[PDB]
């Protein structure tokens, strides 16, 4: 029931940065 | 404990508030989303018991709240009578809709400030919580509520703006709907109250043919594919293949008289407005989330209609869980009790010294 928690934490904590996913066009802001 | 230690979630929908402790795994409140004030003011179910004295408004308009002074009797609700709480004694997150506008953001953080003196908050995505609520931070999800349909497509728990698309088919107007092919097989439905009536036989009786045709040409050929249902005057109905064309609108729009591609379309094409180096993990990772979502079958649908638009060796898969329904709700829950979350709230001090637009750069 909680192993969603353990899962979500770790892969928040892991997450690149917005200015990483701008420069791969994932995000893309225009 | 429900103490300082413990936030609050809000969900704000269309039709429904759903409202509890972070930590808990299910909202303790759940409540019509309608405000009534004297004919010629309460909230939810009061409101609606007394409605024969009162005349009543939805004050969020597909996903977006739209009368503030109705809103912030709505929270004044859910805090003091629902949740008994007082807010100034925990950190709370609000929900918003996808592409929410940044006036609106502001206007609730601004509320729960100087209204509620709330210590710390945080606004959400919708959409966002129920791909938190399955572990995952990269998925695109399908959230079908009572007020609007989004396709939200989300990288590292970022939605990207770009690629979200709005359908304002959701289960009101699919009520609407079975009130009206049901009024064709000879059973009037037309009042508010009626409504309410068939709101409940869809909720109960519908489901989702995983091949339409097939479907009609099996209520055609005899009657195993019929339901009767007791009105509250005690008359039963048979209901047919209205059980499950009522939700084919949400893949035929053009039931209702939309021109809009159905909700497996607008998947493939929110899917499609992202880089492709992105595509196989949304491919594979597609939540269904929201009380529009409930319907039986509608998962395998969804499956078989996807498996037609994507390539044919992208593995698909479908995710909807048993409690979907109040998912939005159960993410922003998980969210609000990590303890590596707590850094991300807007604190009232720094509300204090930046104002109501502090919400674009910590909520997102
Ligand atoms: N078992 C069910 N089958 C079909 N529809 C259902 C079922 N349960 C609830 N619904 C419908 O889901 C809707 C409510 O869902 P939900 O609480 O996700 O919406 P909301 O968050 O209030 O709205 P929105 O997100 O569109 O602003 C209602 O239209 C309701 O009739
Ligand atoms: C039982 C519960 C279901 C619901 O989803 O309720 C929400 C909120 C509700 C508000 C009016 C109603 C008379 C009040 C109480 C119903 C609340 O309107 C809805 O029923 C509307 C009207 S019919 C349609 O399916 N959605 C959805
Ligand atoms: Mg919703």
């Amino acid at each position: 029931k909680r192993e969603i928690k353990r899962r979500l934490t770790r892969k928040l904590s892991q997450r690149p940065t917005v200015e990483e996913l701008r420069e791969r066009k994932i995000l893309i802001r225009f | 404990d429900e103490d300082e230690t413990t936030a609050l979630v809000c969900d704000n929908g269309s039709g429904l508030v759903k409202a509890g402790f972070a930590g808990d795994d299910a909202p303790r409140a759940v409540f019509p989303s309608i405000v009534g004030r004297p004919r010629h003011s309460y909230v939810g179910d009061e409101a609606q018991s007394k409605r024969g004295i009162l005349t009543l408004k939805y004050p969020i308009e597909h996903g977006i709240i739209t009368n503030w002074d109705d809103m912030e009797k709505i929270w004044h609700h859910t805090f003091y009578n629902e949740l008994r709480v007082a807010p100034e004694e925990h950190p709370t997150l609000l929900t918003e809709a996808p592409l929410n506008p940044k006036a609106n953001r502001e206007k609730m953080t601004q509320i729960m400030f100087e209204t509620f003196n709330v210590p710390a908050m945080y606004v959400a995505i919708q959409a966002v919580l129920s791909l938190y609520a399955s572990g995952r931070t990269t998925g695109i999800v399908l959230d079908s509520g009572d007020g609007v349909t989004h396709n939200v497509p989300i990288y590292e728990g970022y939605a990207l703006p770009h690629a979200i698309m709005r359908l304002d088919l959701a289960g009101r107007d699919l009520t609407d709907y079975l009130m009206k092919i049901l009024t064709e097989r000879g059973y009037s439905f037309v009042t508010t109250a009626e409504r309410e009536i068939v709101r409940d036989i869809k909720e109960k009786l519908c489901y989702v043919a995983l091949d339409f045709e097939n479907e009609m040409a099996t209520a055609a050929s005899s009657s195993s594919l019929e339901k009767s249902y007791e009105l509250p005057d005690g008359q039963v109905i048979t209901i047919g293949n209205e059980r499950f064309r009522c939700p084919e609108t949400l893949f035929q729009p053009s039931f209702i008289g939309m021109e809009s591609a159905g909700i497996h379309e607008t998947t493939y094409n929110s899917i499609m407005k992202c880089d492709i180096d992105i595509r196989k993990d949304l491919y594979a990772n597609n939540v269904m989330s929201g009380g529009t979502t409930m319907y039986p079958g509608i998962a395998d649908r969804m499956q078989k209609e996807i498996t037609a638009l994507a390539p044919s060796t992208m593995k698909i898969k479908i995710i909807a869980p048993p409690e979907r329904k109040y998912s939005v709700w159960i993410g922003g829950s998980i969210l609000a009790s990590l303890s590596t979350f707590q850094q991300m709230w807007i604190t009232k001090q720094e509300y204090d010294e930046a104002g109501p637009s502090i919400v674009h750069r910590k909520c997102f």
